[PDB]
């Protein structure tokens, strides 16, 4: 039951850190836009701050 | 008024002029608005290609 229990653990776990990357990715793509457009002009400091976050 | 009485006057060109004074103000309260209009539709055209 421990061994069981030990590797169904691991095998959650590592789709966990699959998805996480996976929010991280979008995080960064939305803070790369939000970098672009304070370097534009359309967005202030106070949102790129926001998106830094 | 702007030209010799009894000339020969060409197409164009200009006769009098009338006090603007009015038409001033109403041209500067246009273009105050172009100027911020036209540099928001510049930065959503650099913004678009971008999907921001």
């Amino acid at each position: 039951a421990s061994v069981a229990t030990a590797y169904l653990t691991l095998k959650a776990d590592q789709a966990q850190l699959q998805l996480t990357k996976d929010t991280l990715g979008t995080y960064q793509k939305s803070f790369d836009l939000t970098q672009r457009s304070y370097d534009v002009g359309v967005a202030s400091a106070l949102d790129l701050r926001q998106a830094q976050t | 008024r702007l030209f010799k009485e009894g000339s020969d006057v060409k197409a164009g060109q200009q006769l009098y002029q009338i006090d603007p004074a009015t038409y001033e103000a109403d041209y500067q309260s246009a273009q105050a608005n172009l100027a911020s209009t036209q540099e928001q539709a510049q930065r959503y055209k650099l913004l678009v290609a971008d999907q921001a």
